[PDB]
């Protein structure tokens, strides 16, 4: 004889929250006959990757010590505090300028919703408020949030 | 070229009301160690529940849990209440140098027993209309609506939560059509009505 | 003949929208038989009824599937392979009552969204 049973099996399948950063550097900055550093200079590229399809650039958020709402900024090593300021912006699908937010605030352009996959943002020189650049390391510390959807 | 990544096991957490804690796991995606240093901020992201440990070293490839749990607290129990939980990886001429740290945050959604369901039975639920020049949603559930597709008149608008018996405006047609994030991080189903 | 069911782990989906294989998906405990009864007069059904496997479909409209497989240990650790939709890939089963476990092998076709996934299992015992 055959006997018979049954039960409903129920599987819980969950989606984590993977977020990727790689930085590939840009040439080194060379400093003009004047003093000054050119302007949009391509200081370095980041792609921001893992992230499920949906994530917006409001929800990306660069920030620094220095604190300046949409500029990254870079301080000399040698304890002059000469300063120059950056700018993060990339390309959305029709190929317009957008930017995650960079201390809290978007430089360029309306919300919009990340490219699949991953995403390149362009680290770009504006200039110095002080002028006067020497020339020696510069650096910043940078920290991206991502706040998942 | 420089490599980051911080992955958290799951992408919200639906935290009982007056449970004793929950678990998450936290993983090293990178061939370098790093400090986990892991926080909760208020709905606005403003810096109750308690994160253990508070910052621990993770080596390379390596994944660990994190137990999150609530200690005291009031919270309203006809609603969801809404924080964030961001795990952040801290690694060890003109040149330039820049370091990079991932900060990796979800929603942390404290959901009353009191609530009956869950949010895809009540996703069909949200109303439309324009006004102001923008987009507005209204959501009836006790449920945070967490959009994570939206189109109105074939366009996209960039998603943003709805949040429990209130509403949220999105920025600029007659048909929305949308899909909210399931509890498990899931797209769920797509809806659409046209706006009254 | 009765038939429970204890969830494992939930299911983590990879970057692929895959899911890995061999994980412990949960555990079936099959009891009531006839002492000596062997493991080809165990067979699980579903709706879907392919051989080998069980197949778990997503409950959003879509119809994500992934399938898994059903394996139990003897007393040395050898597999005990129960039929599944009529097939294998024959042992005496323990005393009393039997844990069979839910294996994951993968998605069926394209990349799985995270929810929750059922599966109507029938069990038919036979040579009772």
């Amino acid at each position: 004889a055959d006997l018979t049973a049954s039960t409903t099996v129920t599987v819980t399948v969950v989606e984590p929250a993977r977020i990727t950063l790689t930085y590939k550097e840009g040439a080194p900055i060379t400093i003009m006959d004047n003093g000054n550093i050119d302007t949009e200079l391509l200081v370095g590229t980041l792609t921001l990757g893992g992230y499920k399809t949906g994530t917006t650039s409001t929800s990306v958020n660069f920030t620094d010590a220095a604190g300046d709402p949409m500029y990254l900024t870079f301080t000399s090593q040698d304890g002059n505090n000469h300063q120059f300021t950056t700018k993060v912006i990339g390309k959305d699908s029709r190929d317009f300028d957008i930017s995650p937010k960079v201390n809290g605030e978007n430089l360029v352009g309306d919300d919009v919703v990340l490219a699949t996959g991953s995403q390149d943002f362009f680290v770009r020189s504006i200039g110095s408020k002080g002028g006067k650049l020497a020339a020696g390391k510069y650096t910043d510390a940078v920290t991206v949030t991502v706040s998942n959807q | 070229s420089k490599e980051y990544g911080v992955t958290i096991g799951e992408s919200r957490i639906i935290y009982p009301l007056d449970a004793a804690g929950v678990m998450v796991s936290v993983k090293n995606t990178q061939d370098y160690p790093v400090l986990i240093q892991s926080r909760i901020y208020d709905e606005n992201k403003e810096k109750p529940f308690v994160v253990t440990p508070p910052l621990f070293r993770l080596d390379a490839k390596q994944q660990n849990s994190l137990r999150i749990a609530q200690a005291g607290g009031v919270f309203p129990r006809d609603k969801e209440s809404l924080k964030w939980l961001c795990v952040k990886g801290i690694p060890p001429d003109v040149g330039v140098f820049v370091q990079f740290a991932i900060n990796n945050c979800i929603k942390l959604l404290v959901r009353p027993n009191e609530l009956k369901g869950t949010p895809i039975q009540f996703a069909e639920n949200l109303s439309w209309k324009v006004d102001g020049g923008k987009l507005i949603a209204e959501n009836p559930s006790p449920f945070y609506m967490n959009i994570g597709e939206l189109t109105f008149g074939g366009k996209s608008i960039p998603s943003h939560y709805i949040p429990p018996k209130s509403t949220w405006a999105f920025d600029l047609a007659r048909n929305v059509s949308w899909r909210i994030i399931n509890d498990q991080g899931g797209l769920d189903r797509l809806y659409s009505k046209n706006v009254t």
